[PDB]
């Protein structure tokens, strides 16, 4: 049964899983890292849920077809919406990039807070990852600031 | 005024803590008492979202309050209230369903295990900032059962 939930409900659940984080950890760097732990933890039952649902069943081989698969399958599903952005760097064959043009956490929160981070998107990296891996391809995925937070997505040798 | 989303991101993100915390944790009975206070925390948080987004006095009111209004403007249900007490101190919150439960699954080895006992804490946490002393606790998970009960009574005011 599909169902619409507040966009308070994950906004104040996500909050909480911030701090929780944050009370075992020493940096936040290392705040990301756990975060992007419990993205991973998940990331394939959302890849088993959107292939069957989505893809007949099949999953994917090559690289530019998963890439979208995570550009429009993935990123709607969890955002209701497309990934802004969807691009391969210019400077080596083996980073691609996911763009967005906000931070993720501001479509569930009422006002933008003042200062930004990078948790949402560190979890969601981790999902991204998880996805990937699980897909058949080996990858690192980070999360920084650079023409608004960006999903760097770096495929292994 | 209340924005939507679809369950997916919260159901999938709330899975995410629960597997977690049964890594960070041992054992399955003390998750249960983290996953309730973190759900403590945002009952905190929530009831201040809830209250200036919309217009209790007694217990049986309060029970309505919270099955049809506030379970369905954040978690998107309505429960159904029966089985009460002779002088309005406790009642049930019933579900066809686990409301934060779909396709995100643990493996099993969790007999001890409550899966949704964050939504005991946002109850008495919730409950607890409208001066209202309560007690939440779960009697029935679709834990091979029919329907997830929650059953809750009125303690003290404060
Ligand atoms: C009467 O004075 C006001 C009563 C307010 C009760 C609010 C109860 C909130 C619990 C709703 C459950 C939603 C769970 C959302 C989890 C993120």
């Amino acid at each position: 049964p599909k169902t619409e939930v507040s966009v308070s409900a994950f906004a104040l659940l996500f909050s909480e899983m911030v701090q929780y984080c944050q009370s075992r950890v020493y940096s936040v760097s290392e705040l990301q890292a756990r975060l992007a732990d419990m993205g991973q933890g998940v990331g394939a039952s959302l890849l088993d849920v959107l292939v069957m649902r989505e893809k007949n069943g099949k999953r994917e081989t090559k690289v530019l077809n998963i890439l979208l698969f995570i550009k429009v399958n993935v990123w709607k599903a969890l955002f209701g919406k497309e990934a802004d952005k969807l691009e391969q760097a210019n400077d080596d064959d083996k980073t691609y990039y996911i763009i967005e043009k906000e931070p993720l956490i501001n479509a569930y929160i009422s006002v933008p807070k003042e200062n930004s981070t990078l948790n949402c998107a560190a979890f969601t990296g981790g999902i991204v990852e998880a996805i990937l891996t699980h897909s058949g391809f080996p990858a690192k995925v980070t999360v920084h600031w650079h023409k608004g937070t960006t999903l760097m997505i770096k495929f292994d040798e | 005024e209340s924005k939507k989303m679809s369950s997916e991101l919260f159901t999938l993100t709330y899975g995410a803590l629960v597997t977690q915390l049964c890594k960070d944790y041992e054992n399955d009975e003390d998750v249960n008492k983290q996953l309730d206070r973190m759900g403590y925390n945002i009952g905190v948080r929530l009831i201040e979202d809830f209250l200036a987004r919309s217009n209790c006095h007694d217990f049986r009111e309060t029970a309505d309050v919270i099955a049809k209004v506030a379970f369905k403007m954040y978690l998107g249900i309505t429960p159904s209230i029966t089985n009460w007490s002779p002088a309005g101190d406790e009642f049930s919150l019933i579900l066809e369903n686990n409301p934060l439960v779909d396709f995100v699954e643990l493996p099993d080895n969790h007999s001890a295990l409550i899966y949704s006992n964050l939504l005991c804490g946002v109850l008495r946490g919730a409950l607890e900032m409208v001066q209202m002393a309560v007690e939440a606790k779960f009697v029935q998970d679709t834990k091979g059962d029919g329907v997830t009960e929650i059953r809750m009574r009125f303690i003290r005011r404060i």
